[PDB]
């Protein structure tokens, strides 16, 4: 449905969702197979990234306000939603005041504190069928995947959750209610 | 290359600039939030 | 030049074969793109797209140059173009006698004339590749 993004979601990701989806052919009236699907590809980055910080020697923290203010800082960078430039721009920073690996294709997240890239894929499928179709491709480099499910199971490589367990019982839920929707529109 | 706006780009930039510059370098905590505070009042300018 | 030798002008006709030739000796063999993907590591490294280092060659180079230029206060812009002239190969025709080699080929104007050809040895030491050819 083109109303499916429109009506539910605020309006800074409407933009968001507007942007470089403009490049090939289609357009928000063709398809409902990937125009509203890359729109959450930005709310679990902003889901993730919000009320997660850093502290000054180096631990993490769950905190309130969200506007860092001098001692503490974001823990997550939106790679997802910009330039194909300014993606790189991002992933290349990291990589050369950390010595690590720089990935093939494109991740869409970074976490300061574990240093580890995030290549974020939830689908219908459940967990094996699209754990391992990434994971025997993106392999070698060590791409952080986390997979969840359109219900709630769960399953991480090593199931080695970084995130603490009340945001991600928030964030099944923000796919739990999304997922009754594509049955009634 | 990019279809993005220049003054989008530019703060783009700045804000990663000024984050790896401190995070993982040699620039102060005040400044960080020095600089993010004038890319969102460009930010607000429109 | 300055560690070449010269021997003596032998005056005759010069016969000159107009052929495609190297005109950048020290051409650290590689393509355009090669050189770009150098020369942004060397002298952009934050601002590298998402292609890398593919070979052994673009490797020691980057690593190298990063070494020799590290630290000279200088407009990026000139190392950037230095190093597109100095990496890729150039060709071009001209009408050549004797030694074809690059090193040869950048002293044509010394070396021969209509009639007459100065015996000259450029600084350095030939390829192994020349010397077999």
């Amino acid at each position: 449905m083109e109303n499916f993004v429109r009506t539910n979601f605020n309006p800074m990701i409407l933009e968001r969702a507007e942007k470089t989806m403009k490049e090939y052919g289609e357009n928000p009236q063709n398809e409902g197979n990937k125009f509203a699907a890359i729109s959450t590809h930005m709310e679990v980055c902003f889901m993730y990234s919000d009320f997660h910080f850093i502290d000054l020697e180096g631990n993490t923290i769950v905190k309130e306000n969200d506007d860092d203010n001098a001692m503490l800082k974001h823990r997550f960078e939106i790679i997802e939603g910009q330039e194909r430039n300014i993606a790189w721009t991002i992933v290349n920073s990291i990589c050369n005041m950390t010595e690590n690996s720089k990935p093939r294709f494109l991740p869409d997240l970074y976490d300061y504190k574990t240093n580890k890239f995030i290549e974020i894929g939830v689908t219908r499928r459940k967990v094996e069928d699209y754990y391992y179709e990434k994971a025997s491709k993106l392999k070698g480099e060590n791409v952080y995947i986390h997979i969840f499910s359109f219900d709630g199971e769960e399953m991480a490589t090593d199931d080695e959750y970084i995130l603490d367990e009340e945001s991600r019982a928030r964030i099944k839920t923000r796919l739990f209610v999304l997922r009754q929707e594509l049955a009634t529109a | 290359i990019g279809m993005a706006s220049m003054l989008d780009a530019m703060l783009s930039r700045a804000r990663i600039d000024a984050r790896i510059d401190l995070e993982s370098g040699r620039i102060s905590s005040q400044d960080f939030s020095e600089i993010t505070n004038t890319c969102k009042a460009i930010e607000a300018l429109k | 030049l300055t560690h070449g030798t010269f021997g003596p002008v032998k005056f005759y006709n010069q016969v000159k074969v107009r052929k495609r030739v190297d005109i950048n000796p020290g051409h650290k063999d590689l393509t355009s793109r090669e050189a770009q993907e150098v020369i942004m590591e060397v002298v952009f490294p934050n601002e590298v797209g998402a292609r890398t280092l593919s070979s052994d060659a673009q490797l020691t180079i980057t690593k190298e140059k990063k070494e020799e230029l590290k630290n000279c206060k200088i407009s990026p812009i000139m190392v950037a173009y230095m190093l597109e002239r100095e990496l890729v190969r150039r060709t071009r025709f001209l009408p050549i006698a004797g030694a074809t080699s690059s090193t040869y080929v950048e002293v044509l104007h010394l070396t021969q004339g209509t009639c007459w050809e100065q015996q000259y040895t450029p600084g350095g030491e030939a390829e192994n590749d020349d010397l077999d050819q």
